[PDB]
RNA sequence: CCCGCAGAAGAAGCACCGGCUAACUCCGUGCCAGCAGCCGCGGUAAUACGGAGGGUGCAAGCGUUAAUCGGAAUUACUGGGC
C-alpha cells in the first residue's frame, strides 16, 4: 500500500487509519526518539506538523511541491488546538500567552 | 472588500505564541466562552433533518451546518458574513466554528 | 387593508424566511422555500437592476405588515430626521408599537401583534392603544390590561420568545406583561440583513 | 532544541534578551 | 420516493452501459477494473422547481423521468477481477430488476 | 456515529452530557415545585454522579455495561487514551507520504540504496510528478497532470526516474528500539511488490525475511533531504551507537 | 475579490459578399468596495464569448480611486467623447444615485453615497468612462499639503 | 449540396462495409433487400439500446450480424431475453439460420451515430440545441479524439426561418481520405418540421 | 370616550404580465377579429389579439382621460451651441 494525500479525519485533522480509506502507516512515538537520535530536526517537524497535523500547513505544503519551491510553513498542528478544548471542557482555564 | 477580508484571514491565522499558562476557571470565565446556553437532550430533529432549535447539537448555538449559509435560507453565500439570522438566531460566516465553539 | 390573503409565498418568493408565520417547525419544507414561488418558480428567473432594489423594498415592506402608501410616508419623514436616511427609515418602523408589541413575547407573529393591540388589549404608559402605527418613543412602557394578561394565546407566545433572540435595546420582564423601550433600536442590532440602502435608492430618479 | 534546531533554538533564545 | 436499480444510469456514456446489461446490474463475463459500474445507480429526490431554465435542460436531456439522479455501486481503485455469480435479494412486496 | 447512514445514533459523550442535561432540567423544574427535602436531596445525589461520569468515569460504579461502548469514554479518557495523549499528540499518528510492504533481499543493489517499488514510488511521489510534468510542459495544468497519472501513460515512469534521482526514503522497521532501525537510502525502481533491503543493514535493524513488513516515508522539503543524506543514510551510520565495532556486517 | 458588474450587451453587424454577419459585444465593470475599476469591452460570435473576452481586459488595465468615507473626498467632474457627467459626494444615508453605467462602475469601486447626472450622450459605452475619468481626477484632500507645502 | 460522403468517399480505404458478402444478380436482388428489413428491425425493437452500427457477415446461408451498442447488457436481455428474440426474429426475415454476435462501444462519445442519436433524442426532450449540441457532444474533445465537427439543420427553436449551425473543436480535413472520420446523421421530428443532426468526429488521421 | 353582549360573523376590488417595466404558459384566432404611450404586434404552434390557469403591482380604492412641472443641459442665469 502506498498514499501521497487523501481523506482526513473529523476529531483531530489526521489521515484515515489504513487500508481502507487512506493508507496511513503510523509513525508512532518510538521513531520520533530514532530521529531525535541522529538529529534530524527538520525531518521531525514536518512528520508531525506540515504532511500529517496541520489544514492550512498541508495546503501550503502541497502547492511549494508542485511550484518546485519546497521548504515549509508548520504553524500549529491542530491535534494541540483539541488538547485546549479538551481540557478548556474539564474545568481547566489553559490559553496560549503573549 | 472580500480580497482585504480574504487577505486578513490568512496573515492573522500565522500567529505565534511565547508560553501556556493553566489555572481554574471561574463561573465568569466560563461564561465568558458561553454562547447562548444547552436547554434540552435532543441532538437533531429527524422530521427535517437538521440541528434541534437549542440543544446538543444546534444551529443559533455553536454554528451552522453550511460553510457560508443560515438554517432557514434567507442569509447565502459569500455575501452578508459577519451579519446574524432573524428567526434562528446564527452567523452566516462560519464554516469551521463548530470545531472552536 | 392588509391583503390578507395568503401568507407563506410572500416569504418563499423574496427567498429568506420572513416573520408572518413563526411558531413551530415552518421555514423549509412544509412551504417549500425556494422550489417555485408560484407556478414558473425553479427554472431561470433572470435578475435585474431595477427589481433588485424593489425586489429588497417589498421585503423589508410586507415584514412589518405596510402598505405602500404608508411605507412611502416612513420615507419622506426618514429624510427631514436628521441622519443617515437609510437607517431612519429602519428606526421608524421598528419603533413602531405593532413590531414593538411582538418582539417583546407577546403574539407569534407581527400579524397576530395588530389584533391585539387593535382590540383595545394592548396598553402603553398605562393607557391603552390600537393604532399599532402608533410611535412608540423611548420610556414607553408596554404592556396588557389587567383585563386580559391571563389570556391565552399571548402568554404562550412569549414560550417561542424564549427561543428568538430577546432584544438588546429594550427590556422586559416575561413575568407580568412588563414590556420596556430602553432605547431606540440602532441598526447594529436590527434581526436582519435589510439593505436599507437599496430602498432610499429605489425611491429616487 | 537538538541536532539541526539547536542552532535555530539558541539564536532565537539570544533574540529573547532585547526582544 | 425509492431509489431504483438505475434502468439508465446518470452523466455516462455508451463505454458503461455498455458492461451492463438491461436490467442495471453488471452482466454474465465482464472483466471489471479499475472504476467499473457494478449495480446500478440513480436516487428520486431533486427539489429543483419547473423554471424556464430547468425545462429546456429537462426537455433536452430528459434524466430517466424526475430532475434527480446520483449513483449506488461501482468497483473500488485499485482492485481488479473478474464475475462468477450474482445474487439479487427483492423485499417482499417489491417486483422482481430484470435479472432477477 | 451513524449505525446504517442517517439514524446517527449518541456517541460516548453524547450520552454522558444527555445524562447532565436532562438531570439539570430535572432539578430546576423541582425546585420551582417546591419538593420535600428527599427527593431534591436524592436528585442532586445524580446529579453528583452524572456530572462526575461526565468529566470522569472513575473510582465509582458508573456507565454502560458493554451494549455498545464497551467502558465508559469521558473527558478525562479522552485525554488519557494509554500513556496520555501521546499517540496523537507526541507521535504524530497517521502521517501523510507514507506506505508499506514485505521485506525482500536484493543483493545486486548497493549498501547506500534500496529497491522501492514502482507502483509505491509512483503513489508516494504524486505531487512531484505534477510538478515534473507541468514543468516539463507534457501536462498542461495539474488538472491534466492528475488525469495522466491516474491514466498511467508511459510518459509518467520516465518522469518518475528522474523524481526519484536524488531524493532519499526514510525506510522503517516495526519494533524501532535504536537510532539504526529508522535509516535512509537511494530509492531504485523495481518490477515487484516487495521492497528490497539490502543484508548489511538487516544486522543493525534485526528484521529476517519471514513475513516483515517495513514502512517507507518520502522525504519532503530541502532541509530533510539534507538532513536524510547526511545524519540518517545508511553509508554514513557504518558503526554503531552502543559500541565501537562495526554495525553493518557479513552475517 | 474583485466584482464584476453586466453594463450591457449590444449586437451589431458587419455585411459582406455572401451576406451580413453579426457579432455581439457587451461592456463589462469590475473593482472592489476599496477604490479600484476598470471596464472592459470584448466581441464575439458568441452573446457569452463576448463578455469572457471584456472581463479579462477588464480585470486588466484598471484605476484607484482616491475614495474615503465610501465616497468621493469633493463633487469631481469629467468627460468624455458626447457624454457629460459630474458626480457629488454625499454624506452617509444617501445611496448610489446614478443611472445606468456610472451607477455600476461606483457600485464596484467602493462608492456608497453619490448623486451623478449623464448629460451628453447617454452612450453606455462613454457614459462608463467618462466617469471613471472623474474619479480618476479625483484629487484627494492628501498629498494637497505637500503639494504645496515644503 | 456540394459536398461528398465523408464515408462513402472513404469506403474503399481506412472504412469498412457494414455489410461484406458475395452475392450474384440473381439472389444479389433480395438479398440487400432482406438486410434491410433485418436492419431496419434491429433498430425498432433496440432503439433505447443505444446502438452504434450494424454489420451483416454472411458466409453460405447463415448471416452472422453484429450490433454493436454502448448499452450490451440491455441489448443482451434477461440472460438470453434479447439474443434469444433477435436471434429468432431472423427467421423468414431471410429464410436462413442467422445469427447474432454483440460488440461493445468503446467510449459511446466518440461514436457519431451515438452522439447524433442522442444530440436529435435531447432535442426532442425539449433542450435549448445550442445547449446540448456543444456541450453535450464537447464530451467527444475530453474523451480524446482531435476534431469533432457538429451540425443542427434549421426550425431550430421557435421560428420559421430554417437555420443551420456550426460549432467545431480540434480539425476535421474531411478533404482528407487518409484522414478517415466519424460521420453519421440523425432525425428528430419535433413538435414543427425535422431538426437534422450531422456529427463528424476526426479519430486521428491515418 | 368607557363598560358589556352575539358571533368570523357584516366588509375586496382594479390595472397589468414583449422591451422600457416588477409579473408566462395553454387554448382559440390566422394581417381576420382586434391591440397600440413609443418601437411595434396579428397572414397556423402569438409571453403583445381574446379567454383561461398562474404571477406582478396597488388597495377602498384601481385604471383611463384631461392638464402644469419633471425628465429636457431640448431657450442652456446656474447650464448649450454656429
Ligand atoms: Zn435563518
Amino acid at each position: 500500500h502506498a498514499r501521497s494525500t487523501g481523506s482526513y479525519s473529523l476529531v483531530t485533522q489526521q489521515p484515515l487509519g489504513g487500508k481502507a480509506q487512506f493508507g496511513g502507516q503510523r509513525f508512532g512515538e518510538m521513531e520520533v526518539w530514532a530521529l531525535e537520535a541522529y538529529g534530524a530536526a527538520y525531518t521531525l517537524q514536518e512528520m508531525l506538523t506540515v504532511k500529517s497535523d496541520d489544514v492550512n500547513g498541508r495546503t501550503k505544503m502541497y502547492k511549494n511541491i508542485v511550484d518546485g519551491n519546497h521548504q515549509m510553513e508548520p504553524g500549529m498542528p491542530e491535534s494541540f488546538n483539541v488538547l485546549l478544548k479538551e481540557i478548556r471542557s474539564l474545568g481547566i482555564n489553559i490559553e496560549l500567552e503573549d | 472588500m472580500k480580497d482585504l477580508l480574504k487577505f486578513l484571514k490568512a496573515q492573522t491565522k500565522t500567529e505565534e505564541f511565547d508560553a501556556i499558562k493553566i489555572a481554574l476557571a471561574s463561573p465568569d470565565m466560563i461564561r465568558s466562552w458561553s454562547f447562548g446556553e444547552v436547554k434540552k437532550p435532543e441532538t437533531i430533529n429527524y422530521r427535517t433533518f437538521k440541528p434541534e432549535r437549542d440543544g446538543l447539537f444546534c444551529a443559533r448555538i455553536f454554528g451552522p451546518v453550511k460553510d457560508y449559509e443560515c438554517l432557514c435560507g434567507k442569509y447565502k453565500r459569500l455575501k452578508h458574513r459577519g451579519v446574524i439570522c432573524e428567526k434562528c438566531g446564527v452567523e452566516v460566516t462560519q464554516t469551521k466554528v463548530r470545531r472552536e465553539r | 387593508a392588509r391583503y390578507l390573503g395568503p401568507k407563506l409565498k410572500l416569504s418563499r418568493r423574496e427567498g429568506t424566511d420572513l416573520f408572518l408565520k413563526s411558531g413551530v417547525r415552518a421555514i423549509d419544507t412544509k412551504c417549500k422555500i425556494e422550489q417555485a414561488p408560484g407556478q414558473h418558480g425553479a427554472r431561470k428567473p433572470r435578475l435585474s437592476d431595477y427589481g433588485v432594489q424593489l425586489r429588497e423594498k417589498q421585503k423589508v415592506r410586507r415584514i412589518y405588515g405596510v402598505l405602500e402608501r404608508q411605507f412611502r410616508n416612513y420615507y419622506k419623514e426618514a429624510a427631514r430626521l436628521k441622519g443617515n436616511t437609510g437607517e431612519n427609515l429602519l428606526a421608524l418602523l421598528e419603533g413602531r408599537l405593532d413590531n414593538v408589541v411582538y418582539r417583546m413575547g407577546f403574539g407569534a407573529t407581527r400579524a397576530e401583534a395588530r389584533q391585539l393591540v387593535s382590540h383595545k388589549a394592548i396598553m402603553v404608559n398605562g393607557r391603552v392603544v390600537n393604532i399599532a402605527s402608533y410611535q412608540v418613543s423611548p420610556n414607553d412602557v408596554v404592556s396588557i390590561r389587567e383585563k386580559a394578561k391571563k389570556q391565552s394565546r399571548v402568554k404562550a407566545a412569549l414560550e417561542l420568545a424564549e427561543q428568538r433572540e430577546k432584544p438588546t435595546w429594550l427590556e422586559v420582564d416575561a413575568g407580568k406583561m412588563e414590556g420596556t423601550f430602553k432605547r431606540k433600536p440602532e441598526r447594529s442590532d436590527l434581526s436582519a440583513d435589510i439593505n436599507e440602502h437599496l430602498i432610499v435608492e429605489l425611491y429616487s430618479k | 532544541p537538538a541536532g539541526t534546531g539547536y542552532a535555530y533554538h539558541q539564536d532565537r533564545m539570544r533574540r529573547r534578551a532585547a526582544g | 420516493g425509492p431509489e431504483e436499480i438505475t434502468a439508465d444510469i446518470p452523466n455516462v456514456g455508451e463505454a458503461a452501459l455498455s458492461k451492463l446489461d438491461e436490467s442495471g446490474i453488471v452482466y454474465i463475463g465482464a472483466e471489471v477494473t479499475g472504476g467499473d459500474i457494478l449495480v446500478g445507480k440513480v436516487t428520486p429526490k431533486g427539489e429543483t422547481q419547473l423554471t424556464p431554465e430547468e425545462k429546456l435542460l429537462r426537455a433536452i436531456f430528459g434524466e430517466k423521468a424526475s430532475d434527480v439522479k446520483d449513483s449506488s455501486l461501482r468497483v473500488p481503485n485499485g482492485v481488479s477481477g473478474t464475475v462468477i455469480d450474482v445474487q439479487v435479494f427483492t423485499r417482499d412486496g417489491v417486483e422482481k430488476d430484470k435479472r432477477a | 456515529v451513524p449505525l446504517d447512514g442517517g439514524r446517527f445514533a449518541t456517541s460516548d459523550l453524547n450520552d454522558l452530557y444527555r445524562r447532565v442535561i436532562n438531570r439539570n432540567n430535572r432539578l430546576k423544574r423541582l425546585l420551582d415545585l417546591a419538593a420535600p427535602d428527599i427527593i431534591v436531596r436524592n436528585e442532586k445525589r445524580m446529579l453528583q454522579e452524572a456530572v462526575d461520569a461526565l468529566l470522569d468515569n472513575g473510582r465509582r460504579g458508573r456507565a454502560i455495561t458493554g451494549s455498545n461502548k464497551r467502558p465508559l469514554k469521558s473527558l478525562a479518557d479522552m485525554i488519557k487514551g494509554k500513556q496520555g495523549r501521546f499517540r496523537q499528540n507526541l507521535l504524530g499518528k497517521r502521517v501523510d507520504y507514507s506506505g508499506r510492504s514485505v521485506i525482500t533481499v536484493g543483493p545486486y543493489l548497493r549498501l547506500h540504496q534500496c529497491g522501492l517499488p514502482k507502483k509505491m514510488a509512483l503513489e508516494l511521489f504524486k505531487p512531484f510528478i505534477y510538478g515534473k510534468l507541468e514543468l516539463r510542459g507534457l501536462a498542461t495544468t495539474i488538472k491534466a497532470a492528475k488525469k495522466m497519472v491516474e491514466r498511467e501513460e508511459a510518459v509518467v515512469w520516465d518522469i518518475l526516474d528522474e523524481v526519484i534521482r536524488e531524493h532519499p526514503v526514510l525506510l522503517n522497521r516495526a519494533p524501532t528500539l535504536h537510532r539504526l532501525g529508522i535509516q535512509a537510502f537511494e530509492p531504485v525502481l523495481i518490477e515487484g511488490k516487495a521492497i528490497q533491503l539490502h543484508p548489511l543493514v538487516c544486522a543493525a535493524y534485526n528484521a529476517d525475511f519471514d513475513g516483515d513488513q517495513m514502512a517507507v516515508h518520502v522525504p519532503l522539503t530541502l532541509e530533510a533531504q539534507l538532513e536524510a543524506r547526511a545524519l540518517m543514510m545508511s553509508t554514513n551510520n557504518i558503526l554503531s551507537p552502543a559500541n565501537g565495532e562495526p554495525i553493518i556486517v557479513p552475517s | 475579490e474583485l466584482q464584476e458588474k453586466l453594463i450591457a450587451v449590444n449586437r451589431v453587424s458587419k455585411t459582406v459578399k455572401g451576406g451580413r454577419i453579426f457579432s455581439f459585444t457587451a461592456l463589462t465593470v469590475v473593482g472592489d468596495g476599496n477604490g479600484r475599476v476598470g471596464f472592459g469591452y470584448g466581441k464575439a460570435r458568441e452573446v457569452p464569448a463576448a463578455i469572457q473576452k471584456a472581463m479579462e481586459k477588464a480585470r486588466r488595465n484598471m484605476i484607484n480611486v482616491a475614495l474615503n468615507n465610501g465616497t468621493l473626498q469633493h463633487p469631481v467632474k469629467g468627460v468624455h467623447t458626447g457624454s457629460r457627467v459630474f458626480m457629488q459626494p454625499a454624506s452617509e444615508g444617501t445611496g448610489i444615485i446614478a443611472g445606468g453605467a456610472m451607477r455600476a462602475v461606483l457600485e464596484v469601486a467602493g462608492v456608497h453615497n453619490v448623486l451623478a447626472k449623464a448629460y451628453g450622450s447617454t452612450n453606455p459605452i462613454n457614459v462608463v468612462r467618462a466617469t471613471i475619468d472623474g474619479l480618476e481626477n479625483m484629487n484627494s484632500p492628501e498629498m494637497v499639503a505637500a503639494k504645496r507645502g515644503k | 449540396g456540394q459536398k461528398v460522403h465523408p464515408n462513402g468517399i472513404r469506403l474503399g480505404i481506412v472504412k469498412p462495409w457494414n455489410s461484406t458478402w458475395f452475392a450474384n444478380t440473381k439472389e444479389f436482388a433480395d438479398n440487400l433487400d432482406s438486410d434491410f428489413k433485418v436492419r431496419q428491425y434491429l433498430t425498432k425493437e433496440l432503439a433505447k439500446a443505444s446502438v452504434s452500427r450494424i454489420v451483416i457477415e454472411r458466409p453460405a446461408k447463415s448471416i452472422r450480424v453484429t450490433i454493436h451498442t454502448a448499452r450490451p447488457g440491455i441489448v443482451i436481455g434477461k440472460k438470453g431475453e434479447d439474443v434469444e428474440k433477435l436471434r429468432k426474429v431472423v427467421a423468414d426475415i431471410a429464410g436462413v439460420p442467422a445469427q447474432i454476435n454483440i460488440a461493445e462501444v468503446r467510449k459511446p462519445e466518440l461514436d457519431a451515430k451515438l452522439v447524433a442519436d442522442s444530440i436529435t433524442s435531447q432535442l426532442e426532450r425539449r433542450v435549448m440545441f445550442r445547449r446540448a449540441m456543444k456541450r453535450a457532444v464537447q464530451n467527444a474533445m475530453r474523451l480524446g479524439a482531435k476534431g469533432i465537427k457538429v451540425e443542427v439543420s434549421g426550425r431550430l427553436g421557435g421560428a420559421e426561418i430554417a437555420r443551420t449551425e456550426w460549432y467545431r473543436e480540434g480539425r476535421v480535413p474531411l478533404h482528407t481520405l487518409r484522414a478517415d472520420i466519424d460521420y453519421n446523421t440523425s432525425e428528430a421530428h419535433t413538435t414543427y418540421g425535422v431538426i437534422g443532426v450531422k456529427v463528424w468526429i476526426f479519430k486521428g488521421e491515418i
